[PDB]
C-alpha cells in the first residue's frame, strides 16, 4: 500500500519535527525563568460592575479609545457601555436567542455580531439619518460561528464549525479567501498587531497559523488532550497561548515552534474559561469553571491571585488596550471590571 | 482521500521545510520585550489614583 | 381602653427580618445610604456645642470645667466624624458611633445643665430640646435606644433643675411645663421615629418582595428554557457552551448585593435627578412619583392633636385663664377636631355616610388637600400659641420705676429694683402701674411652645422641604417679629425680675451685687436659638426626601427591569409559540 507507506512516512516525519526540536529543545523556559522573582500576589478589586444583561454574557469587545465597549448577553441584548461612565451608549435588542460572539471596527463606525444562524450580521451605529441599523449580512458559512475579526471596513474574517473560516469583501458580501484545515470546530483566532497573519484553533487537537496575505497553513501546534477551547497571542506577536479542555494552558513560539510553558495545578479540578495578558505579559489571567479565575505569574505559571466574584463560568474577560482595567464576562450576568 | 493525502504529504513538505530558532534565542527576546514594556505596565506599576479613571474618588462635606 | 394597651405594647416589638444574613446585606446597604446623614449629624451638633459655648461665653464668669468639657466634646465629635469619613471604618461600628454620641451629647447634656448661670428652668431647654429632637431624627439609633436616651435625657434634666433651684416659688409652674415639654418630646420623638422606621422598613420589605417575585418568575423561566433547549435538538460542545451539561435565597442575596453594589446611589442621584430642584430630570419618572400615595397622614394629625392638647395643658397652667384665651382655644379645638375627623374617614371610610366617604378619600387621595390641611392647622397651632400674648401686659414697668425711683434707665441695675422691691414683683398679675394686664413672665416657653410648633413641623414629614422651609420660615419671621417687636419691653421687664431673683437676698449690707448680666438677653438668643433649628430641621427634611426619592428611584428600576424581563420572557415565549 501507499497509505501505509505514507503513514509511516508521517510517523518519520513527525519523528524528524520531533528530532529538530527536541534538538532545539536545548533547554526550558520553567528553568530559565526558576530564577526571575514572583510577580507577587496580584489582587485586583472589582472597581466597576456592569450589569443591564439579564442572562449569560457571551461576548464584549472594547472599543478603540479605551471607554467604550460591546457586550453581548443571552439575553438577546448586546450593550454599548461607557466605561469611564460605565452610563450605557446603546441597546441593541437582537434578531436570535444565541449570538456566540460580537465585534467593533477599529474604527468604531460599524460593529458586527453572529451564532448559529450562520451570518454575521453588521450593524451601523451613526448613519446619516441618525439611527442604529443594520448594515450588512454577511452569510455563507455552513456551521455555527465561533470568532471573527475584521481586517478593514470592507473586509472581515470570521470562524465556523463547518471546518472552514472565511474572509469576506464586505462590500461584496462574499468570502474573499477562505482558511481550511481544521477537522474540528474552529473556536478562536487572534489576528496580529501588523494584521498580516493570524491563529487559529479546532477540535482537531492541532492549532494552525495563517497568513492572512496567503491563506495557508504555516505551523501547527499540539499537545492538548481535548478541542482547544480558547487562544491568545503574545504582545509581541512572536509568541501566543493556548487553552483546551486538557485543564493545562500553554505557550508557543512562532520562531521556536514547540510550547515554552504549562499551566494548571492539582488542587484546582475545573475548566479554564477565558485568558488575558497584562501590558508587559508578566501576568496570565484564566477564568476557572467552579466560579473562580485565577490570576497566574506568566513568566513563573504561580498562581498570583485569585478573583473570585461569580457564580458561574466566568465566560469572557479582556483588558484595556492600554491596560487600564480589565473586563471579565460571566453567566451570573455580571460583568466585572478590575484594577 | 487519495488527493487529500496528497495535500497531507506536500503541506509537511512546507512545514519541514521552515527554519527553525533555538529557544534560548526566542526566550531571550521575549524576556527583553517584557522588561521594555513592564515600565510602561499600569498593573505592575500602579499610577496616581487621579490619573486612574476607576480610581478618581474624593468628597468630604 | 385595654386592646388599645395591648396593641401598643405590640407597638414596641421591634420589628426584625429572620435573616441575619438578609438584615446583614439591608444593614450594608441602610449604613451606605446613612453615612452622610450620620456625618450630617455631627456636623449639626458641632454646630450647636458652638452655639452654647457662644451663649456662656457670652456672660463670664468663665468656669474652667464647662469650657474643658465643650472643648473636649467638640473634640471627640470632630475625630468621631473624621474617622467616620474615612472609608476603611466598619460599618458594624457605627451604630457604637451612635450610642457613643449620644454619651457625648449626654456629657455635653451633664455640663450642659449643671454649671450654666444665671439658674432659670428655662435654661438650656432650647439645647436639650435639640438634642433630644436630633437623636430622634438625625441619629440612626433603634427604638429602644432612642426612648432610653431621651427619657435619661429627660429625667435628667428635670433632676438637674430640681436640685440647684429648690427654692423658687414658681418651681412648681416651671418643672410642670418642663415636664409636659420633656414627655411631648419624647411622644413627638417616638411618633416620629417609629413611622420613619416602619415606612423604611415597609419600603425594604415590599422591596425584597418585587426583587423575589422578578428572581421567582426569571427562575421559573430558565426551568422552561432549560428544558426547552435540552429538548429542542454528547450535549455537543456548542451546546454545553450555550449553558447547559443536563439556597435560591443565597443566589438572590448574591446577586443583589452585586446589584446594590454596581449601582451607585450619589451617582444615581447625579444622573437623574437635578442637583437643587430634586425633581426627576424626566416629567414622566415625576408624574409615576407624584402617583404614589401616603397612608398615614392621619397618624400624624392624632399626634399632632395630642401635642396641641398638651400645648393646651401648657398653656392653661403657666398662663392665666382668659375667656378670650378659652374661646380661641375652644374655636381652635373645634376646628382641629373637624380636621381630625375628616383626615380620619379616610381610616374609617366603612363607618361614615357617602359624601364623608367621597370627601374623605378626595383629600387623601389627594396630596394637595392633605398638604393644605397640614398648613391649615400649622397656621392654626402657630397662632394659638401668641394670639393670647396678646393679652398679656404691655404697659413699661422701667419708665414707671424710672419715675418711682427717679434714676436714669442706663443706671438701672438689679439692686436699685431691689430696693424696690415691695412694689414690683414676680408674684403679682395685676398689672403694675395700675395696668389692668397681667405679667407674663416666662415668654421662652411660648418660644419652647414655638419650638414644639416648629417641632410639629418636623412631624408633617411630607410636606415638601421647599414648603417646609416656608412655612417655617413665615413661623419664625413672625415671631421673631413679635419676640423682637411687640415684646421687648415685656423681655426687658422679665429680665430684670429675672435677675433680681436669681439673686438669693440676703444680709446684703452694702450695695454690691455680684453685677453682670450674666445672660444673653433672650430677645437675642430666641433668633438665633431659631435659626439653628431651623437649619437643623431643614438638613432633616433634605435627608428624609433625599431618602425617599432614592427608594422611589431603586423601586422604579426594579420595576422597570422587571417589566423589561416579563417583555423579554413574553417576547420568547410568543416565538415558542410561534
Ligand atoms: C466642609 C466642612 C465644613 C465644616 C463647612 C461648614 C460650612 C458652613 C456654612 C457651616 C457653618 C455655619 C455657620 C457658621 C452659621 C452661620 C449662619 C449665618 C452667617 C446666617
Amino acid at each position: 500500500s501507499e497509505l501505509d507507506q505514507l503513514r509511516q512516512e508521517a510517523e518519520q516525519l513527525k519523528n524528524q519535527i520531533r528530532d529538530a526540536r527536541k534538538a532545539c529543545a536545548d533547554a526550558t523556559l520553567s528553568q530559565i525563568t526558576n530564577n526571575i522573582d514572583p510577580v507577587g500576589r496580584i489582587q485586583m478589586r472589582t472597581r466597576r460592575t456592569l450589569r443591564g444583561h439579564l442572562a449569560k454574557i457571551y461576548a464584549m469587545h472594547w472599543g478603540t479609545d479605551s471607554r467604550l465597549l460591546v457586550s453581548a448577553s443571552q439575553d438577546g441584548k448586546l450593550i454599548i457601555w461607557d466605561s469611564y461612565t460605565t452610563n450605557k451608549v446603546h441597546a441593541i435588542p437582537l434578531r436570535s436567542s444565541w449570538v456566540m460572539t460580537c465585534a467593533y471596527a477599529p474604527s468604531g463606525n460599524y460593529v458586527a455580531c453572529g451564532g448559529l444562524d450562520n451570518i454575521c450580521s453588521i450593524y451601523n451605529l451613526k448613519t446619516r439619518e441618525g439611527n442604529v441599523r443594520v448594515s450588512r449580512e454577511l452569510a455563507g458559512h455552513t456551521g455555527y460561528l465561533s470568532c471573527c475579526r475584521f481586517l478593514d471596513d470592507n473586509q472581515i474574517v470570521t470562524s465556523s464549525g463547518d471546518t472552514t473560516c472565511a474572509l469576506w469583501d464586505i462590500e461584496t458580501g462574499q468570502q474573499t479567501t477562505t482558511f481550511t484545515g481544521h477537522t474540528g470546530d474552529v473556536m478562536s483566532l487572534s489576528l496580529a498587531p501588523d494584521t498580516r497573519l493570524f491563529v487559529s484553533g479546532a477540535c482537531d487537537a492541532s492549532a494552525k497559523l495563517w497568513d492572512v496575505r496567503e491563506g495557508m497553513c504555516r505551523q501547527t501546534f499540539t499537545g492538548h488532550e481535548s478541542d482547544i477551547n480558547a487562544i491568545c497571542f503574545f504582545p509581541n506577536g512572536n509568541a501566543f497561548a493556548t487553552g483546551s479542555d486538557d485543564a493545562t494552558c500553554r505557550l508557543f513560539d512562532l520562531r521556536a515552534d514547540q510550547e515554552l510553558m504549562t499551566y494548571s495545578h492539582d488542587n484546582i479540578i475545573c475548566g479554564i474559561t477565558s485568558v488575558s495578558f497584562s501590558k508587559s505579559g508578566r501576568l496570565l489571567l484564566a477564568g476557572y469553571d467552579d466560579f473562580n479565575c485565577n490570576v497566574w505569574d506568566a513568566l513563573k505559571a504561580d498562581r498570583a491571585g485569585v478573583l473570585a466574584g461569580h457564580d458561574n463560568r466566568v465566560s469572557c474577560l479582556g483588558v484595556t488596550d492600554d491596560g487600564m482595567a480589565v473586563a471579565t464576562g460571566s453567566w451570573d450576568s455580571f460583568l466585572k471590571i478590575w484594577n | 482521500s487519495i488527493a487529500q493525502a496528497r495535500k497531507l504529504v506536500e503541506q509537511l513538505k512546507m512545514e519541514a521545510n521552515i527554519d527553525r530558532i533555538k529557544v534560548s534565542k526566542a526566550a531571550a527576546d521575549l524576556m527583553a520585550y517584557c522588561e521594555a514594556h513592564a515600565k510602561e505596565d499600569p498593573l505592575l506599576t500602579p499610577v496616581p489614583a487621579s490619573e486612574n479613571p476607576f480610581r478618581e474618588k474624593k468628597f468630604f462635606c | 381602653l385595654g386592646a388599645c394597651c395591648l396593641a401598643l405594647l405590640q407597638i414596641f416589638r421591634s420589628k426584625k427580618f429572620p435573616s441575619d444574613k438578609l438584615e446583614r446585606l439591608y444593614q450594608r446597604y441602610f449604613f451606605r445610604l446613612n453615612q452622610s446623614s450620620l456625618t450630617m449629624l455631627m456636623a449639626v451638633l458641632v454646630l450647636v456645642c458652638l452655639v452654647m459655648l457662644a451663649f456662656h461665653a457670652a456672660r463670664p464668669p468663665l468656669q474652667l470645667p464647662y469650657l474643658a468639657v465643650l472643648a473636649a466634646a467638640v473634640g471627640v465629635i470632630l475625630i468621631m466624624a473624621v474617622l467616620c469619613n474615612r472609608a476603611a471604618f466598619h460599618q458594624d461600628h457605627m451604630g457604637l458611633a451612635c450610642y457613643a454620641l449620644i454619651a457625648v451629647v449626654l456629657a455635653v447634656q451633664v455640663v450642659g445643665l449643671l454649671l450654666p448661670q444665671p439658674r432659670s428652668a428655662s435654661e438650656g431647654i432650647w439645647w436639650t430640646v435639640f438634642f433630644i429632637y436630633t437623636i430622634y431624627t438625625l441619629l440612626p439609633v433603634r427604638m429602644r435606644a432612642a426612648v432610653l436616651s431621651g427619657v435619661l435625657l429627660s429625667a435628667l434634666h428635670l433632676a438637674i433643675a430640681l436640685r440647684t433651684n429648690a427654692q423658687d416659688q414658681f418651681l412648681l409652674k416651671q418643672l410642670v411645663s418642663n415636664v409636659l415639654i420633656f414627655s411631648c418630646t419624647n411622644i413627638v420623638g417616638v411618633c416620629t421615629h417609629y413611622p420613619a422606621e416602619v415606612s423604611q422598613r415597609q419600603a425594604f420589605q415590599e422591596t425584597r418582595e418585587c426583587i423575589q417575585a422578578r428572581l421567582h418568575s426569571q427562575r421559573e423561566n430558565q426551568q422552561q428554557e432549560r428544558l426547552l433547549l435540552s429538548v429542542l435538538p454528547q450535549v455537543s460542545k456548542e451546546m454545553k457552551r450555550m449553558g447547559f451539561e443536563d439556597n435560591p435565597e443565597d443566589e438572590v442575596d448574591e446577586f443583589l448585593g452585586r446589584a446594590i453594589d454596581a449601582r451607585s446611589i450619589d451617582r444615581l442621584r447625579s444622573e437623574h435627578v437635578r442637583k437643587f430642584l430634586l425633581t426627576f430630570r424626566e416629567p414622566d419618572l415625576e408624574k409615576k412619583y407624584s402617583k404614589q400615595v401616603d397612608d398615614r397622614f392621619g397618624a400624624y394629625v392624632a399626634c399632632a392633636s395630642l401635642v396641641f392638647l398638651f400645648i393646651c395643658f401648657v398653656q392653661i397652667t403657666i398662663v392665666p385663664h382668659s375667656i378670650f384665651m378659652l374661646s380661641f382655644y375652644l374655636t381652635c379645638s373645634l376646628l382641629l377636631t373637624l380636621v381630625v375627623f375628616v383626615s380620619v374617614i379616610y381610616s374609617c371610610v366603612k363607618l361614615f355616610p357617602s359624601p364623608l366617604q367621597t370627601l374623605s378619600r378626595k383629600i387623601v387621595r389627594s396630596k394637595m388637600n392633605s398638604t393644605l390641611v397640614g398648613v391649615f392647622t400649622i397656621t392654626l397651632v402657630f397662632l394659638a400659641a401668641f394670639v393670647n400674648m396678646f393679652t398679656c401686659n404691655s404697659r413699661d414697668l422701667l419708665g414707671c420705676l424710672a419715675q418711682e425711683h427717679n434714676i436714669s434707665a442706663s443706671q438701672v441695675n438689679a439692686c436699685h429694683v431691689a430696693e424696690s422691691a415691695v412694689n414690683y414683683s414676680l408674684g403679682d398679675e395685676q398689672g403694675f402701674c395700675g395696668s389692668p394686664w397681667p405679667n407674663c413672665n416666662f415668654p421662652e416657653y411660648f418660644t419652647y411652645s414655638v419650638l414644639l410648633s416648629l417641632l410639629a413641623c418636623s412631624v408633617f414629614l411630607q410636606i415638601s422641604c421647599i414648603g417646609k422651609l416656608v412655612l417655617m420660615l413665615a413661623i419664625e419671621l413672625i415671631y421673631v417679629l413679635i419676640v423682637e417687636v411687640p415684646g421687648v419691653t415685656l423681655f426687658d421687664n422679665a429680665d430684670l425680675l429675672v435677675t433680681a431673683n436669681a439673686i438669693d437676698f440676703f444680709n446684703n449690707g452694702t450695695s454690691q451685687c455680684p453685677e453682670h448680666a450674666t445672660k444673653v438677653a433672650l430677645k437675642v438668643v430666641t433668633p438665633i436659638i431659631i435659626s439653628v433649628f431651623v437649619l437643623a430641621l431643614y438638613l432633616h427634611a433634605q435627608q428624609v426626601e433625599s431618602t425617599a426619592r432614592l427608594d422611589f428611584l431603586w423601586k422604579l428600576q426594579a420595576t422597570e427591569e422587571k417589566e423589561e424581563m416579563e417583555e423579554l420572557q413574553a417576547y420568547n415565549r410568543r416565538l415558542l409559540h410561534n
